RNA sequence: GCUGGCGACCAUAGCAAGAGUGAACCACCUGAUCCCUUCCCGAACUCAGAAGUGAAACCUCUUAGCGCUGAUGGUAGUGUGGGAUUACCCAUGUGAGAGUAAGUCAUCGCCAGCU
RNA sequence: CGGAGGAGUACGAAGGUGCGCUCAGCGUGGUCGGAAAUCACGCGUAGAGUAUAAAGGCAAAAGCGCGCUUAACUGCGAGAC
């Protein structure tokens, strides 16, 4: 009899809206366990590190700053 | 009987052996070497048998460099056991061999004696081999 | 000292060590007193006596030092108090230095306990002194188990030569 | 020396929060000899108004005490009003909000900047 | 001047994986020549001549001449690629000298 | 042309070594009276000031030492069609990683002082 | 009925906020005191920590302290997964 045989239910993480798409305020952009992406302009961060839009516009990804963090912002 | 002193995991996936040995195909330590020309597996017992044959032939007048290490565990079922009920138990260790991989090098003996020793060792191996010498590039 | 140091030893050391700028002239920055009172968890009164000792020798309140990390070989927990330390600067460290050098050094039975070596290689000197007595505090009576001190003086002197010159100018035995 | 590095490390969080809020900033700098106060736009790259003890009106004084800070605060408030900014976010640049900087902030508040 | 390798120009239509495999099936060897003050040039060598030259030991420390048409280049061998299992030379690098 | 503050950018821009700067600025610097401060300490934070020094620090310049950037060509992998089954070959499209030549001791913006 | 580990809790502070602070390791000296207690100066360096398993994260530190506190609120809620 094996001592293995367990696993957890899937969580369905990942990028939900890609660069160049238009969003409405409140749209979820990234589901992530940790801050793989950071919130830029017009983007808010939830209690579970979810990134969402706070304004209408076009999503844009970039690499910026002195640490080389990945940012996602919304351009109005 | 070479085998890792400790391992992070006990049992590993079967995998697939494909491609050529671009790394580890150049004579580095000695002057003459034996290398494989087809792919396969090399067990620890095979490695030990070939090393013993080479050392006995050359009478330990030089140095033998072994460049293969069996770090892959292989499992088998306990026999008369049905399919299922978990993976089998580790039985022996192998090294994956790709065409071009150098197995042994010899330093400090004549080419004739080295080639005789390599011909003696090649009969102990499950794949085809060839003899190479050091070159500038 | 203070004024006496400023008037004499500055120029004296400058000429002795051939220092072009007055800013590189060695100076004394701070004096630290420490005792690693281990196994204090057992009795819990030796530390209380020790803080009184520090209040006596130095006119400054002591700060109790906690252990960092817990060692099973010793009996120290993660954050229990296992030491005491005080830091003296300005005129108070000068007062402590003068008072100690003048009166405590003769009082110890042994002599030449302090070498001309034992700098840390960067112009700072450490002292290990035994017995809380030899200081202006009550004698063997009315005091608890005897304790020793560590006295680390830190100087702006870059290396051991300017350290030795600076402290000999003050008058240390070696 | 770690003193200036620690000061910038202290100022980092307030500066980043003000930038995220997007408000016009009022930044102050203090030296033992002088004080400075400049108003910067939201993007943080343009200076609208500026004042300091280096001005001809104030350079003849002591320039390194609370009295000079009060006059510099009044000057920066007056000049910011002419520029046309009303609400600002104060940036202490890692200094303690006390003494000279507090006096300059109060002088600006009496001058008319709302913060 | 002691070593001379007769070569042909290797054009863009003869560059690439499939073209290189066709060249090696023709018993030819691709090579590149680069070095100060001039752009790289791609050439095609003969496997026979390359093996003959590599057999000699002074070939690795002497200025050699690669001759294509009338153009002549004075170079030294810089790198060689061999087949891992067959030891056949497969590509050559030449630095202008 | 020098100095300070705030940004763009985040190593071709960084580290390391060597050398320079005091008119103004900045930095050390004086001591601790009132503000304020230290699980002790004017060390930091703070106040009130200029008797000294550019020593340290910070800036500026030089160096390819460490680091970083990096082709061309070839090789590995791979979508489609075909041929084979130790995992390859052909046609066509695509194409690294490593390494080689080579490059680099950054480049811009706003405001204010001193010539 | 493939290969490896965890959970059936904890916390009125281990929550909120304002202000403040950086770990781990090694080397030199310093009473007991040393392999390793505490003190002092350096060197290089995220290798520490994050109540708990692993993963994704963590400089405006999400790590670590102090003062005051109860937003561990009520009615909801555009828009999304
Ligand atoms: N942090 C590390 C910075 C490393 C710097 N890159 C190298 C450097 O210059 N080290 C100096 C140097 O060893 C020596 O000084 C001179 N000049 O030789 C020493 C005497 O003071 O001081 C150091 N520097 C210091 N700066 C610090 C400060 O202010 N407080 C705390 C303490 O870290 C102080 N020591």
């Amino acid at each position: 009899s094996t001592k293995n045989g367990r696993d957890s239910n899937p969580k369905m993480l990942g990028v939900k809206v890609y660069g160049g798409q238009t969003v409405t305020a409140g749209n979820i952009i990234v589901r992530q366990r940790g801050t793989e992406f950071h919130a830029g302009a017009n983007v808010g961060m939830g209690r579970d590190h979810t990134l969402f839009a706070t304004a209408d516009g076009v999503v844009k990804f970039e690499v910026k700053g002195q640490f080389g963090r990945r940012y996602v912002k919304v351009e109005t | 009987m070479l085998q890792p002193k400790r391992t992070k995991f006990r049992k590993v996936h079967k995998g697939r052996n494909t491609g050529l040995a671009h790394r580890g195909s150049t004579v580095s330590f000695g002057s003459i070497a034996i290398k494989a020309t087809e792919r396969g597996r090399m067990t620890a017992r095979q490695i030990e048998a070939a090393r013993r044959t080479i050392s006995r032939r050359i009478k330990r007048g030089g140095k033998i460099f072994i460049r293969v290490f069996p770090d892959k565990p292989i499992t088998e079922k306990p026999l008369e056991v049905r399919m299922g009920n978990g993976k089998g138990n580790v039985e022996y260790w192998v090294c994956e061999i790709k065409p071009g991989k150098i197995l042994y090098e010899i330093e400090g003996v004549n080419e004739d004696l080295a080639r005789e020793a390599f011909a003696l060792a090649a009969a102990k191996l499950p794949f085809k081999t060839t003899i190479v010498t050091r070159t500038v590039m | 000292l203070k004024a006496r140091y400023n008037d004499e030893l500055k120029a004296k050391l400058q000429e002795e060590l051939s220092i072009k700028n007055v800013m590189e002239i060695p100076r004394i920055t701070k004096i630290t007193l420490n005792m690693g009172v281990g196994a204090a968890a057992t009795d819990k009164k030796l530390l209380d006596g020790a803080v009184a000792d520090m209040q006596l020798i130095a006119g400054q309140k002591p700060v109790v030092t906690l252990a960092r990390k817990s060692i099973a070989g010793f009996k120290i927990r993660d954050g229990w108090p296992i030491g005491c330390k005080v830091t003296l600067r300005g005129d108070q460290m000068y007062e402590f230095l003068d008072r100690l050098i003048s009166i405590a050094i003769p009082r110890i039975r042994d002599f030449r306990g302090f070498s001309a070596k034992s700098f840390d290689g960067r112009g700072n000197y450490s002292m290990g002194l035994k017995e809380q007595i030899v200081f202006p505090e009550i004698d063997f009576d009315k005091i608890d188990r005897i304790r020793g001190m560590d006295i680390t003086i830190t100087t702006t002197a870059r290396t051991d030569d300017e350290g030795r010159a600076l402290m000999r100018a003050f008058g240390f035995p070696f | 020396n770690e003193k200036k590095q620690s000061r910038l490390r202290r100022a980092k969080s307030t500066r980043l929060h003000i930038r995220a809020l997007g408000a016009t900033r009022l930044c102050v700098n203090r030296t033992p000899r002088h004080i400075y106060a400049q108003v910067i736009s939201a993007d943080g790259g343009k200076v609208l108004a500026q004042a300091s003890t280096l001005d001809a009106s104030l350079r003849s004084g002591t320039t390194g005490n609370i009295e000079a800070a009060t006059k510099v605060g009044a000057l920066i408030a007056e000049r910011a009003k002419a520029a046309g900014v009303t609400k600002v976010a104060f940036d202490r640049s890692g200094f303690k909000y006390h003494g000279r900087i507090k006096a300059l902030a109060d002088a600006a508040r009496e001058g008319g900047l709302e913060f | 001047a002691n070593f001379v390798l007769n070569a042909q120009a290797r054009a863009e239509d003869k560059q690439g994986k499939g073209a290189s495999r066709r060249l090696r099936r023709e018993s030819l060897v691709p090579a590149i020549i680069y070095g100060g003050n001039a752009e790289p040039v791609a050439v095609t060598l003969e496997l026979r001549e390359l093996v003959k030259a590599l057999e000699s030991n002074v070939f690795f420390e002497e200025v050699v001449e690669i001759k294509v048409g009338d153009k002549v280049e004075n170079v030294k061998i810089q790198a060689l690629q061999r087949h891992p299992a067959k030891n056949t030379p497969m590509h050559a690098d030449f630095k202008r000298a």
